[PDB]
């Protein structure tokens, strides 16, 4: 069947992008970043 | 219809949303979050590499100073110091300490671990043994920096940083009715329903119940434990508050001044948290409704003393679960299925990646109807997807991860009781 | 906008947005029920809404048609096929050409800005615009199908655009929805303690998702596809008041002749049927034909049933009996021969196509019906039925009115002639006027006028004992002080 | 392409400018079709990384072609219907008031009463218009053209263009038959989750060729393909009428199908109970009882071929064929039976009894009669009749593009015109039309009379009540410049 | 004679897609049988074309 | 692909359908060992079969 799969939970394969199924993805969605607080 | 007495059925119970955890809406799977860590040394991606700032962490009071051009010895278990020297230290907890020796004097032989060696040296420090220092270098040696005058071996230390990201990914949950044509009908003549519709409330209920249940357990599976070592009285029964031991209210009676001995404790908690996070102290309280109770029914501002009924702060777990704000600061949430009696405290900022937990949906309660023709009985169920995370950073005891890759999903070893957004206290003696 | 959803759309999606926080801003606060009167169909959200993005609406949506909509697209289907019969169909054409009038050398439905306005500069922009509306609708020859859709179907709409390379002057041709494919929502985007009272700017938006892959007629080869989700601003839209007991499934006026609608077509074909049937001969042989096979019985069958059936037909293309010459004999000859020793062979004949009617019951359903779709009973001077519809058809005016008024203010407030809050202080009266029947409302000014008339006549002897003159036209002719002395003066002129 | 198809090469290249005008605008972010009525649209969805576009040809041809089938049906319905009693004349008067004609009358005549570019223009235009009139044969056949329109539901013509020096070489149309044309409009555009662009459609047209015999259907076939030609190419109108949905055009007199056909299957029935069992009715049985159908067969000729009667009506001349005289004081019947049992005798029918009371197939009659969209009035003034002028005067003005079309066609062409200044005219450069005046003059009339009484009942007052200006522009109906114009007519005739 | 295709996909796939690239992909998986079907078919023409 | 750009179609309103033709044949025999046809593009007429 048209399975698209998923990915290992590999976070390599994640980040690239790579399934086991049919359809790889293009990459992750960027939620942001982060910096530290300067201290006082 | 022989006198029908009407029906019953249970209620369903609240829950505590997202209120003190990130939400990140997603619009696709498998999100990322990256982060830059301040490092020096000239090699940002490294073993041994140090970062700029932390929040449990003093900085190299002498990199840019004195260290440049020398070494410092360092303390180690059995060494004996030189008065007027100075001995490096790098602690498991305020990281980077010079001190000069005021004395001649060995430190605990006996010491294995660095939890020991960082005791007696404390105790050296106390003593006024050790003492803390540092100074810039002397402006004869800088002057040949780089290698002027013939000179050699005098680079200036360099700074730069490391970015890096962690990733995560969802997972999923389904749910099934599996009813009957026949037991609708009745139901129909017997109390007017549809009974799917009942069912799909069931299914999308349970399945939201779940997933609070399951944020509020990330929540307490990855905090860190409270009145522990900076918060710790050292008379204490190590992570847990009691009403029937003097040691944690400070030989309070009278429940009028005894009850704010938890308040105390809890500021303290939220204060270390901060400590933890570099953000701010905790604004964010869930705990047993057993605690609540007492809360509510303690004055919690500043006075003499006082007592009465549990008024302060809804207390029922029948219309909210969300109690109300403490003395004006922390929100309190209650924990309904609380095991044992206890806590959770913790800090969530304004910006949502400011969390330590995050929740992140990409897919939700997707209905799904069909019928098995075998049969043609109905088929009816829900699908949702969503994926939860943890801050970078929020270990905080390791400067850094391995590979400039991780997952940003939770695990053990990610996470297991080392979250520095949130702190867990035991509740007894109520 | 947390993702550019639909892009496309953003510049419509910016006017939703500002309205939105707008609401929130103001103390639009502490109301018990959401602060909806009318239109679209309500739904809640949590505190903080945590029901974003589109696949959250896509919930909403589901939740709205299947147990929902899918009802109202029924009912929409339902007023096609009720105007898809006769003595329908006409009492819409009625109301239609008395809703808007078409006549020669004269004006359409138009904008009149008699009322206060910053300048005369401003309201001849404001009337240019109103005409590029109905420019864009060509609202002048196709304005009767605009209004005869709406409120046949009880709802217009249509979709709005903006450049987007030049917003500013950015609204062009309106295109109309095509009916059933969308829906649309108002989200109560705010939860308490137990039943929230506050501000929700409630989204106001709306979602498109038919497919041709399942017919509720054939033939059709387009349609919305999947679910999109596009701002309130986007369109311009109405409908009538008319609910039923609960929820937001909108119905037309037509709805309350659905009942005798379908009960005179019922009792129409029953009619015809009961009249229809039995008008030729009718009649059963019974033969005797026993001990035998049907193999070899049916010989016997045959040798009846091919000699006395009158094997022909009456042609109903020319009124002539099929091979029947010469046309019609003074008898008809059959005969059968027994076998059994009893007279048991035989044929019957059926009742026939009689006529027993007293056919009224059919009239008076009639006559219930034409009333229930919303006719003046003067048809199958001046009266009461047309003074009420007088007023009914200038309701439906008002209402449908905003499909002008929409497009007008958006185009204005788009370009920057007039602002927001002028607008709302504005109207009040920025009001559309519609033409009416010159013919008629010379007729019913000339009634009016040889009443005053005949009662200025008969207070005539009076006037200088107990009526003053300037009485008599402010009570008789029903004259202003100032029309009074308008006349005077008038009259002055004349006579020199 | 090639433009194998060369006899439309100059309307080809009217379409490619079009085209790209729509190609040009910013008519995009629409969901709609943006489409009301006419051409029927499609998901030829393409220009796209997806190409859905191929399922709608295989659809389109796959399924060859319930639309144009559907339309014949339609249509040779609404024929058959006009071919009936009342519907006939409820067209007949219906074409003749959309077009009245008479001797040295007012056609349908193009007023360009608004601004243009110049007095030069109007004439030219005025002129083609005369032309394109001409072309249609408009003052014999213009009645023609609009029944087909009103009872087909549209009618349209194929334009022909020299094509050598194409913007001069301008002929007449040729009036295309119906059922032969089937109008369309593709999708040709896509985009995120469907598309939301500009859909030009090209609104091109494909004509089926057919060759009908005596067949009065495509009885064995129509004639193979059929072409698809640019619309600039294609002269055509219709009445706004439709089924539920779609752009199932349906005809004026299809609101009325369904009791016409009532009406003519209730009528059959009258007739068939009247003229069924008219004659004598009667069965004779013969009693032959335990006979071998060898002998019971003969025994049943005994009485069938020898009591059998001899008459018959001579509908040419009302006689009793070969019956001399006319009738007999009796019938003399006699049989004999093998016993004292009523088996061997003869039982009579029921005859052509009377029932109506022809209330009910007049009570549809009557309902079918309006629904031909006539006046009851028919088998002074009233609102009905009004309404009718208003009716009349639409159908006229839907048919109207019939002239519009061809008109701008030429005038643009030859460039008397521009395109832009067509759009800008028109806005409104009507045609106006003859109306039957014998009709309008009575009107006229009445609304005087009318005028005048309420002027005369007022009289009294008007030195001291209502004022001249006031009368004339509120009882007689006068403009202001009317009211001069009158005042100073009169200065002269005074003289 | 007779000739039929199935698509048989996932339902999370074509979540996914319509995240990823903007395709909810069932129109794609219908198109592509549709397609294949007319395509196979007019090829099957040409061939009895040849054979006869 | 060439759709039926080159061939007929008289799609079907049952499965399954049927066709037929008429020859014109002579020598009073519709089916006969060496009957002939009257037209047929291959085959010269008899011309003396209406006539010597």
């Amino acid at each position: 069947a048209e399975i698209g799969g998923d990915h290992g939970y590999n976070a390599t394969n994640i980040a690239a992008g790579q399934t086991s199924g049919a359809v790889t993805q293009i990459g992750p969605a960027v939620m942001g970043m982060v910096r530290r607080a300067i201290p006082n | 219809g022989p006198a029908v007495m009407g029906m019953v059925r249970r209620a369903i119970p609240n829950l505590i949303a997202f209120d003190i955890c990130g939400v990140q809406p997603m619009n696709s799977p498998t999100g990322q979050v990256f982060a830059l860590r301040a490092v020096y040394g000239k090699d940002p991606v490294a073993a041994g590499a140090k970062e700029a700032f932390h929040p449990m962490y003093g900085p190299d009071a002498m990199f840019s100073g004195q260290g440049a051009a020398k070494k410092f010895p360092a303390l180690a278990a059995s060494t004996q110091t030189t008065v007027g020297d100075i001995y490096t230290h790098f602690f498991q907890e305020t990281g980077t300490v010079y001190l000069q020796a005021s004395v001649q004097v060995t430190i605990d032989a006996g010491a294995t671990d660095a939890a020991k060696l960082d005791a007696e040296i404390k105790k050296q420090m106390e003593a006024g043994a050790l003492v803390e220092i540092a100074e810039g270098m002397a402006t004869s040696i800088a002057e040949l920096q780089e290698g002027f005058n013939g000179s050699t071996d005098n680079p200036w230390n360099e700074m730069g940083f490391r970015i890096d990201k962690q990733v995560i990914e969802a997972k999923s949950r389904q749910l099934k009715a599996a009813y009957s044509i026949e037991l609708a009908q009745d139901l129909r003549a017997v109390h007017g329903m549809d009974a799917d519709a009942e069912l799909s409330g069931i299914l999308a209920t349970e399945i939201m119940l779940e997933i609070n249940r399951e944020v509020v357990d990330w929540i307490n599976y990855s905090a860190q434990v409270g009145k522990s070592g900076m918060t710790l009285t050292p008379g204490s029964k190590a992570g847990v508050f009691d009403f029937q031991d003097p040691i944690d209210i400070r030989g309070a009676r009278w429940a009028g001044e005894s009850f704010k001995a938890l308040l105390f404790q809890i500021d303290k908690e939220a204060v270390e948290i901060a400590r933890q996070t570099g953000r701010g102290e905790g604004n964010f309280i869930i705990a047993s409704r057993n605690v609540v109770n007492v809360l509510a029914s303690v004055d919690t501002g500043i006075s003499y003393a006082a007592q009465g009924l549990a008024t302060g702060f809804s207390t029922d777990t029948t219309k909210s679960v969300f109690a109300g704000v403490l003395g004006g600061k922390y929100r309190v949430y209650i924990d309904q299925y609380a095991k044992q009696d206890y806590f959770t405290v913790g800090y969530k900022g304004p910006n949502e990646m400011d969390a330590g937990i995050y929740y992140a949906p990409y897919v939700a309660l997707t209905p799904l109807r069909g019928s098995d023709p075998k049969n043609f009985q109905p088929v009816m169920g829900f699908k949702t997807r969503y994926g939860i995370g943890i801050n970078p950073f929020a270990e905080s005891a390791a400067q850094a991860p391995a590979s400039r890759i991780q997952s940003g999903m939770p695990s053990i070893l990610n996470s297991l009781g080392k979250n520095a957004y949130f702190r867990r206290v035991y509740v007894k003696g109520i | 906008m947390k993702f550019n959803v639909l892009s496309l759309f953003a510049p419509w999606a910016k006017m939703d947005e500002r309205n939105f926080k707008d609401q929130e801003k103001e103390d639009l606060v502490s109301i018990t029920a959401p602060k909806l009167d009318d239109g679209a169909r309500e739904f809640e959200v949590s505190s903080n809404e945590a029901a974003s993005p589109y696949n959250a609406a896509f919930q909403t949506i589901f939740g709205s048609y299947e147990p929902g909509m899918k009802t109202t697209r029924e009912l929409i289907d339902t007023y096609r096929n009720l105007m898809n019969n006769y003595e329908v169909d006409n009492a819409v054409s009625e109301i239609v050409s008395d809703a808007i009038v078409y006549e020669d050398d004269t004006e359409v439905v138009a904008l009149n800005l008699d009322k206060s306005k910053f300048s005369p500069k401003i309201k001849n922009m404001m009337l240019d615009e109103f005409s590029d509306v109905l420019n864009h609708l060509s609202f002048q020859r196709k304005g009767s199908d605009h209004f005869r859709r709406w409120y046949v179907d009880s709802r217009i709409f249509f979709h709005k655009i903006i450049d987007p390379k030049r917003p500013k002057e950015g609204i062009k041709e309106l295109r109309r929805l095509d009916p059933r494919q969308v829906q649309y929502v108002r989200e109560i985007i705010t939860e308490t303690e137990a039943g929230t009272k506050i501000v929700k700017g409630y989204k106001e938006y709306f979602i498109y998702d038919t497919a041709h892959e399942s017919y509720a007629c054939d033939g059709r080869m387009y349609e919305a596809g999947t679910k999109i989700k596009i701002p309130k601003a986007a369109v311009v839209y109405a409908h009538s008041g008319l609910v039923d007991c609960c929820g937001k499934n909108i119905i037309g006026y037509l709805h309350r002749a659905v009942k005798p609608a379908n009960q005179l077509k019922l009792l129409e074909d029953a009619v015809v049927i009961y009249r229809i049937t039995r008008a030729p001969d009718r009649r059963v042989w019974y033969v005797d034909t026993g001990n035998m096979p049907a193999r070899k019985a049916a010989e016997h069958m045959q040798h009846v049933m091919n000699t006395m059936k009158n094997r022909v037909v009456y042609d109903a293309s020319t009124g002539k009996i099929k091979n029947q010459q010469h046309n019609m004999s003074m008898t008809e000859d059959y005969w059968l021969q027994r076998r059994d020793g009893k007279a048991v062979t035989e044929v019957d004949t059926l009742p026939g196509a009689d006529n027993t009617g007293n056919m009224e019951d059919i009239r008076w359903f009639r006559q219930a019906l034409y009333m229930a779709l919303r006719v003046p009973l003067s048809r199958i001077s001046i009266t009461r039925d047309e003074l009420t519809f007088a007023k009914f058809i200038r309701e439906l005016q008002h209402k449908f009115e905003e499909v002008f008024l929409d497009p007008l203010k958006t185009n204005l407030l788009l370009k920057g002639i007039i602002t927001e809050d002028e607008w709302n202080d504005e109207i009040n009266n920025i009001k559309i006027e519609f033409h009416r029947d010159s013919y008629f409302a010379e007729l019913k000014e000339a009634e009016i006028l040889e009443r005053r008339i005949n009662m200025l006549t008969m207070a005539e002897p009076f006037i200088g004992k107990y009526i003053s003159h300037r009485t008599a036209m402010k009570d008789i002719l029903q004259m202003t002080d100032e029309e009074i002395e308008q006349e005077a003066k008038q009259i002055e002129e004349e006579s020199k």
